[PDB]
């Protein structure tokens, strides 16, 4: 067995290949308290991690340290590699190689120094670095397909036919759920409730996980929600208090096919993946167009398959099939197609070993990971 | 339990122990010793280490051990740890109080006699045993075949040894020791493992190169058979796991290990090996008795158990009486009857021969040396048990 | 062969569950008997030893001294895993908090609770708890005077390295 | 006929027997040991296992009236595991005498005596003795040139067929003094002492099967030849009324069993049971119990999924490696009764090198 | 040294093929005789184009034994000669009329006709092969693989 | 390919289908011991006769068979010695892997120039229809393996051709 650990940048995922779907699923968050610890004794910590972080928010400064798929403080990174492997998984980390990942496009430096924690602090005795978008594709039991997948920070297109990806059509996007929660607290203070502090940011991804859908129509959309009760409805908050919400529920997501909305001047996901398929050599798109494959939690709204295909349909030449890929296990698919790839029997000659890390250094996951 | 003798083969790589007719052994058990060590392996509250460990509880929790054998060659190395398997063996496998019982002992034909004084001297001192008697181990084995003549072969964990007896006399000249057996095969069995990289060198791992030889090896009857079999060929190779699970790839190392037995030079020893020990112990007999000795020779011992053995040592004294007295002529070898007695007990025999001697001298309490008797000649006292 | 304490040549020493209560040099409140101010006491045994026996990965136990000893060992690297950074007028503080905060003994949580006997009655947890607190605060009163030797204001990287090693892969 | 898979064994199962009650049933895995199954509602779960030999168990049996069960392994030994009182097994070592492994063994109709074939060129009789609580094992030796391949006993307690390697089947006296009844003058002899020979039928190739029709005027038996012969006796000393040789077009017949005084169902290396019809006039290959004979999208699973990966990785391409027709997907090793009265087998059962244990109805 | 001398060959006696499969009783020269009017009809049917009519009756009786290769070897010529002058499309009418005796005696000779390549033409022998066996069944092989070793 | 080796490969299919009908057997000259009795051939009576198949004087199957163990040899077509040095040396690296396609033997018998051998544990513990699939589909793709490295063969002497001769 080997762990298939995929550190993203909203929630750690983790588990062993060949298991069914991840076991620990956590936030990827470390809080720090932030007011006077009075009560001496009472099993008090300086830190605390993922879930048990989570928990106690309301006295915590949480922060990820991980943004738009880059580690940015290390130090709490180790504290969330160790939470995985020593108190969720309980293994021993220095007897089961790591399956990590990233997105594509990161700086080199990200991938060295995550090579170089497992190896230097974790003591690991293989590790390797698959591409995101490319376990995201086992995982749809396929060897052709766009997918798309987009976490808490990042959204990315890999173009891959035959099982050979067309890397000069790879889109990176900084836009996800990170930037849709952040976009849900503007616009929910516009309604009468302000939400301010970093936990108050999880009350509201709270909402934004089980109110906000996608609009097949955004235009027609906003003209009945100001015309009738049947869009509103209401959430309870931890103090009790019921806040209600209407055109905010799918203004939040609309975001992603409208990135203009927090300022972005960019394509929304829709002609990005077309902007993807249209980079493509011409005898792979149709085969490509019958293939997006949609992953990530920030895919997860209801109705985000209708409206990718729809938007794609009226971009695309009308005279093909478009199908958009969405299982209902797509929340995870990044972490099962790591599962499969990590159990694959040519997989374990590509590993980079403990020795070879030795003798080469942290750069040999660049002419091996790649 | 049983108010007759008490019966122990203390072996080398295992005690036996029972009763005077007794069929089999009532408990055997490694005659190991252990000590708790950590040892960057897995540790568990399913089991608590004791500050001494031996016997089965020692060899079913060995990860946790420094495992050591209080034997070797059949003689007592530490009479401090072989005083931790006589308390285990009587006051909780047997759970006995020895005060004043009477017991059947064994020992090899030939070891120093500063053994079998300190051993009959814990007997009457640790204890407190009201009768010793001391058996030497191949003689035993003839009692379990309810026999009286033809060569008896014994080979054990620590010793292989040989007794010619014709009709009820044991021939003393003649009785000799192989100084290879059970024990050398498997620390030669390590040494072949090593060459294809897999290292058993922990104190506990030499329990499961026991069980790996024990379930895995075999005497080739015919060696350019098996060397065709073994460079020609993958159907020798068999996959053996491991206590911790590693699995290990084993060849022409099923073949090559046992045959020390038969040729103690790949072991260092200049020794002949088994067909051509009992081969020169059977033609140094007189002229008389040669063809009683190669009508019955009896084999013993665990180390006899290997598949192929008694046709091996069959076949090799038929090759060899046709080396060594007929010098190559065809004509006379079909009147050569050489048989081998290679029942399934086996193993026991020793034991199950001793449980017999103790139930025939049970009631004569002047065969015995009795602890009034040691306490008034001390060592001289165990010259009662012949020549 | 890894080094074994100086104490299990030593007999008659008071014993719970299977520790020796080994004479100490100290100040804090417990039950261990006052050692000669003038002798290496098992802490510092403990101390001189243990940045030596976390190397070694295979260590026979002869007796309860060294299940002692083996308790001193892991608690150093505990020690060692906290001071990181610390000015020493904070790891005093820091390191007396880790010393007297509760903790499982052997016979209840407990990593070597294959190796150490549980205490013999509902009295020998409590003679067991005041033993290994007492212990245990002198272990890192004493740790910190060398750990803090030549500086007074950051560890001394010889010392505070060792916080990745971990004695025989075992930690409490 | 209809079949049905009462279990999937982990490891290959040469030779099983169920007990009288059909509740439980006893099976040899390729190793030294031997399972038990009993019942689970309509499954099968293990009991306890066997494992006093030292080397592979070649053959099993479990005596319908006086529920004890016999063991053969290549180490020479058999043991005869008998019922304690608690619920637990009494293993006995039979000393069988035998210069080389010990092949096949079966229970006497009157479960007074059981025989095991060898490859020592010998079978053994074996019998117990209540003055000396042993049991004691008398040797065929005289006709036998090879490895005996399998045994029947005829419906008296007295002849015994075996199919031998040397391409012959063998009709002996197993009359044992102090056990046996006289036999009845019969088709086989009267003069009828232990080793006596009623007769050495040829065979074109090794006889793997032999079985004597339920009335006992006739012997069945298979050849390595892919031919099921059947031998009518007339006489001692006498040339046979009928020996009828059908071959077969398939792979050989390893098993074989009386369905009725006028049928005959056969099974091995062809992987199916089949059913060969006939009387002293002639017999012939009539129906394949199997149907196996006429040769016979939604969402996808994570273990779909990571297979389809791995059999693009590991084989040629992602496409799943077809099951034979047959029930069984591997020689089908031992062939036995399972129900209706002694000579109308209404049902029968088989267990495979697949590790398949299957009941057959007619 | 003594280890390599062979003794079971000189005190254990081995079984031989005839005591497996009884002996021909027919003499070497009243099997040759039999032959040697055979081959001169099999080769007048050739010579007369009912080539077929020639194998059925040169298949009417077959020599073994290891007393006579020089006539299993004029008898294998004669065949393979004959299965070389039989039309392909004719093959499947012939092979369905022959016994289980005759289809035995078949492919029993075209397995010494495949042994010997630079004698005999492999590819109308290979071409028998799969039309005697997709007709008959794979039975008619494993009656081969058990048959005598003196054929 | 296949459409040339068709007559042959379905006489090999169904002679070593036929050939594989294997079994337990202790052997009878040695105790506690099975050996595969095709490979020691010490006992007559329980060998099969070993049948040739072969489409050509180069082109052979040698099929010998008992009852516990097929041993099954080749000779391929060599027909320059360009394909007997890329045979032989090819050969040396699949019997050099024998320890992982179980059914190989390590060295071929004489005069051949790969063999086979199956024992009873393979066609109890593998698929034994996708043992003679392999063995025949190894059959058919050898000669198209070969042809194709004397083609690379030709490219590098090539290669060193022009990179030697286009520096005058
Ligand atoms: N089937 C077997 N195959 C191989 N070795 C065996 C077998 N059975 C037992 N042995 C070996 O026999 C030895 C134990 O036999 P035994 O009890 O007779 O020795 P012992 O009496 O303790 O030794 P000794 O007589 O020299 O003091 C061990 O080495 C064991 O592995
Ligand atoms: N049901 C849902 N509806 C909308 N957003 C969701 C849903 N489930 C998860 N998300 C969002 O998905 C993001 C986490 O997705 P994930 O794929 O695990 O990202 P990452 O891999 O970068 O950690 C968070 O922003 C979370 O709120
Ligand atoms: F880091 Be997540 F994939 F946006
Ligand atoms: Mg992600
Ligand atoms: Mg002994």
């Amino acid at each position: 067995t080997a762990l298939v650990c995929d550190n993203g940048s909203g929630l750690v995922k983790a588990g062993f290949a060949g298991d069914d779907a991840p076991r620990a699923v956590f936030p990827s968050i470390v809080g720090r308290p932030r007011h006077q610890g009075v009560m001496v004794g009472m099993g008090q910590k300086d830190s605390y991690v993922g879930d048990e972080a989570q928990s106690k928010r309301g006295i915590l400064t949480l922060k990820y340290p991980i943004e738009h798929g880059i580690i940015t403080n290390w130090d709490d990174m180790e504290k969330i590699w160790h939470h995985t492997f020593y108190n969720e998984l309980r293994v021993a980390p220095e007897e089961h190689p790591t399956l990590l990942t990233e997105a594509p496009l990161n700086p080199k430096a990200n991938r060295e120094k995550m090579t170089q924690i497992m190896f230097e602090t974790f003591n690991v005795p293989a590790m390797y670095v698959a591409i995101q978008a490319v376990l995201s594709l086992y995982a749809s039991g396929r060897t052709t397909g766009i997918v798309l997948d987009s976490g808490d920070g990042v959204t990315h297109n890999v173009p891959i036919y035959e099982g050979y990806a067309l890397p000069h059509a790879i889109m990176r996007l900084d836009l996800a759920g990170r930037d849709l929660t952040d976009y849900l607290m503007k616009i929910l203070t516009e309604r009468g409730y302000s939400f301010v502090t970093t936990a108050e940011r999880e009350i509201v991804r709270d909402i934004k996980e089980k109110l906000c859908y996608v609009a097949l129509d955004f235009e027609n959309e906003m003209a009945t929600a100001a015309s009738s009760s049947s869009l509103e409805k209401s959430y309870e908050l931890p103090d009790g208090q019921v806040i209600t919400i209407g055109n905010e529920r799918f203004r939040c997501p609309e975001t992603l096919f409208q990135p203009s909305f927090i300022g972005m001047e960019s394509a929304g996901i829709h002609e990005t993946t077309y902007n993807s398929i249209m980079k493509c050599d011409i005898d792979i798109r149709k085969d490509l167009y019958a293939n997006n494959v949609m992953s990530g939690g920030t895919t997860m709204y209801p109705g985000i398959a209708d409206r990718m295909q729809k938007e794609i349909t009226a971009l695309a030449p009308s005279t093909m099939k478009i199908k958009i890929i969405a299982p209902p296990e797509r929340k995870y698919s990044v972490w099962i197609g790591g599962s499969i790839l990590a159990s694959l029997s040519t997989f374990q000659q590509m590993w980079i070993t403990k020795q070879e890390y030795d003798e080469a250094g942290p750069s040999i996951v660049h002419r091996k990971c790649f | 339990m049983e108010s007759a003798p008490i019966v122990l083969d203390n072996g080398t790589g295992f005690v036996k122990v029972g009763y005077a007719k007794d069929n089999f052994p009532r408990f055997q058990f490694p005659s190991i010793v252990g000590r708790p060590i950590l040892r960057a392996e897995e540790k568990t509250g399913n089991v608590q280490i004791k500050d001494v460990m031996v016997g089965d509880e020692a060899e079913a929790v060995r990860s946790l051990l420094q495992v050591k054998y209080p034997m070797e060659n059949g003689i007592i190395r530490d009479f401090e740890e072989m005083n931790q398997l006589w308390d285990y063996t009587f006051f909780e496998k047997l759970k006995i109080d020895p005060r004043g019982r009477k017991i059947l002992l064994t020992e090899p034909p030939m070891n120093p006699v500063a053994n079998r004084e300190k051993m009959c001297e814990t007997m009457f001192e640790r204890y407190g045993f009201g009768g010793v008697y001391v058996a030497i181990q191949a003689v035993l084995s003839l009692y379990a075949q309810g026999l009286s003549s033809g060569v008896v072969v014994d080979s054990g964990d620590g010793v292989t040894h040989i007794v010619p007896v014709y009709e009820s006399v044991v021939l003393n000249h003649l009785v000799g020791r192989l100084d290879v057996a059970g024990r050398d095969a498997t620390r030669y069995l390590i040494s072949l493992l090593l060459r294809k990289g897999y290292a058993f060198n922990r104190t506990a791992d030499f329990e499961t190169v026991r069980e790996m030889k024990e379930k895995l090896c075999y005497v080739s009857y015919d060696l350019e058979l098996d060397h065709k079999l073994s460079e020609e060929t993958t159907v020798l190779m068999r996959n053996y796991t491991l206590p911790d699970g590693r699995v290990i790839k084993v060849g022409s190392e099923r073949y090559e290990c046992p045959e020390c037995l038969f040729q103690p030079h790949l072991v260092g020893s200049e020794q002949p090996g088994l067909s051509e020990f009992i081969f020169d112990t059977i033609q140094a007999a007189d002229v008389d008795i040669r063809k009683y000795l190669y009508r019955a020779i009896v084999l013993s011992g665990g180390s006899s158990m290997y598949a192929g053995l008694p046709s091996r040592l069959e076949k090799e004294i038929k090759q060899l009486w046709f080396e060594r007295v007929l010098h190559g002529d065809p004509a006379r070898l079909p009147n050569f009857k050489v048989k081998i007695e290679d029942a399934p007990r086996r193993r026991h025999a020793v034991f199950i021969g001793g449980a017999v001697l103790a139930d025939i001298m049970a009631q004569n309490d002047h065969m015995w040396v009795s602890k009034a008797e040691w306490e008034e000649y001390g060592v001289r006292a165990l010259d009662k048990l012949g020549p | 062969p890894a080094y074994h304490s100086s104490f299990l040549s030593l007999t008659d020493v008071p014993t719970t569950g299977n520790i020796a209560m080994l004479p100490l040099k100290t100040k804090f409140r417990g039950p261990a008997y006052p050692a000669d101010e003038s002798q290496m006491d098992i802490i510092d045994e403990c101390i001189g030893l243990f940045r030596a026996n976390c190397f070694f990965r295979n260590f026979e136990i002869k007796g309860p001294a060294d299940r002692t000893l083996i308790y001193g060992t892991l608690f150093i690297s505990e020690c060692l895993g906290r001071v990181n950074g610390l000015n020493y007028r904070d790891a005093e503080r820091q390191l007396n908090s880790l010393a007297l905060e509760n903790f499982s003994i052997p016979g209840s949580g407990f990593p070597l609770n294959a190796l150490y006997a549980p205490p013999l009655s509902p009295q020998d947890a409590e003679i067991m708890r005041t033993y290994l607190t007492q212990f245990r605060q002198e272990l890192a009163y004493r740790l910190l005077s060398h750990v803090y030797a030549t500086e007074k204001d950051h560890p001394s990287k010889w010392w505070t390295c060792f916080s990745k090693r971990r004695f025989m892969n075992k930690a409490l | 006929a209809t079949s049905q898979v009462l279990h999937i064994l982990p490891k290959p199962s040469y030779e099983h027997a169920f007990n009288s009650q059909r509740t439980e049933f006893v099976t040899t895995t390729a190793t030294n040991q031997v399972e038990l199954y009993e019942q689970d509602g309509n499954g099968w779960k293990h009991a306890r296992t066997f494992s006093d030999h030292d080397k592979i168990v070649t053959c099993v049996d479990w005596a319908p009236k006086s529920n004890r069960i016999v063991t053969c392994s290549q180490d020479r030994n058999a043991y005869v595991y008998e019922k304690r009182p608690d619920g637990t097994w009494k293993q006995t070592l039979v000393l069988l005498r035998l210069n080389r492994a010990a092949t096949f063994v079966r229970w006497s109709p009157n479960e007074d005596k059981f025989a095991v074939g060898s490859g020592a060129r010998v079978i053994s009789v074996c019998y117990f003795e209540q003055e000396n609580d042993w049991w004691v094992s008398k040797h065929l030796k005289r006709p036998l040139r090879s490895t005996i391949l399998s045994l029947d006993w005829h419906p008296n307690n007295v002849l015994l067929a075996a199919g031998c390697a040397d391409r012959k089947a063998y009709v002996l006296s197993a009359y044992v003094r102090d056990v046996d009844a006289k036999p009845e003058a019969s088709v086989w002899g009267s003069r009828l002492p232990f080793n006596t020979v009623c007769a050495e039928y040829p065979s074109g190739g090794w006889v793997h099967a032999v079985g004597f029709s339920p009335s006992g005027n006739a012997l069945a038996y298979a050849g390595h030849d892919s031919s099921v012969t059947i031998a009518y006796p007339s006489a001692p000393e006498q040339p046979p009324r009928a020996l009828i040789t059908v071959k077969l077009s398939q792979l050989p017949l390893r098993s074989l069993l009386w369905a009725n005084e006028s049928a005959i169902v056969a099974a091995g290396y062809n992987y199916s049971p089949i059913l060969l019809q006939g009387n002293e006039s002639g017999w012939a290959h009539t129906r394949d119990l199997d149907a196996g004979t006429s040769k016979t999208e939604g969402p996808v699973s994570f273990t779909a999924l990571r297979s389809t990966f791995r059999n693009m990785d590991l084989k040629g391409s992602s496409q799943s490696i077809s099951s034979l027709p047959t029930v069984h997907q591997n020689m089908i090793a031992t062939l036995r009764p399972y129900a209706g009265t002694p000579g109308n087998i209404t049902a029968f059962t088989s267990s495979g090198t697949d590790g398949r244990v299957v009941l057959w109805t007619l | 040294t003594f280890r390599t001398l062979d003794v079971d060959s000189i005190t254990e006696p081995v079984l031989t093929e005839q005591d497996i499969f009884p002996i021909r009783n027919e003499t070497a020269e009243q099997v040759q005789a039999a032959v040697s009017q055979l081959i001169p009809q099999a080769r007048s049917a050739i010579q007369t184009g009912n080539a077929l009519q020639g194998l059925k009756t040169l298949l009417s009786y077959v020599p073994y034994g290891n007393d006579v290769q020089e006539v299993r070897t004029q008898y294998l010529n004669a065949f393979v000669d004959v299965l070389s002058n039989i039309r392909a499309a004719d093959i499947p009418a012939f092979v369905k009329e022959c016994s289980t005796e005759e289809i035995d005696n078949i492919v029993n000779f075209i397995y010494r006709g495949l042994a010997n390549p630079q004698a005999y033409n492999s590819s109308v022998l290979l071409n028998w092969h799969e039309k005697v066996v997709e007709i008959s069944g794979i039975g008619c092989i494993v009656r081969v693989l058990n048959s005598r070793p003196d054929l | 390919m296949s459409n040339t080796l068709r007559p042959y490969l379905n006489a090999v299919r169904s002679t070593l289908t036929a050939s594989l009908a294997l079994e337990e057997f202790s052997s009878e000259i040695v105790e506690r011991q099975s050996q595969p009795e095709v490979e020691v051939g010490r006992s007559p009576e329980i060998l099969l006769k070993p049948l040739v198949v072969s489409r050509n004087e180069q082109e052979q199957c040698l099929i010998e068979s008992s009852v516990n163990s097929v041993r099954f040899s080749i000779r391929i077509k060599q027909v320059d010695e360009i394909e007997r040095i890329l045979v032989r040396k090819f050969m040396q690296f699949l019997m050099g892997r024998a320890e992982s396609f179980f059914i190989l033997r390590r060295k071929p018998v004489q005069g051949y120039d790969i063999s086979f051998l199956i024992t009873n544990y393979h066609t109890e513990e593998m698929l034994k229809h996708k043992l003679v699939d392999f063995i025949i589909e190894f059959m058919e793709e050898v000669d198209a393996e070969i042809s194709e490295m004397k083609l690379f063969l030709n490219g590098r002497a090539r290669l060193v051709a022009e990179t030697y001769l286009s520096c005058f």
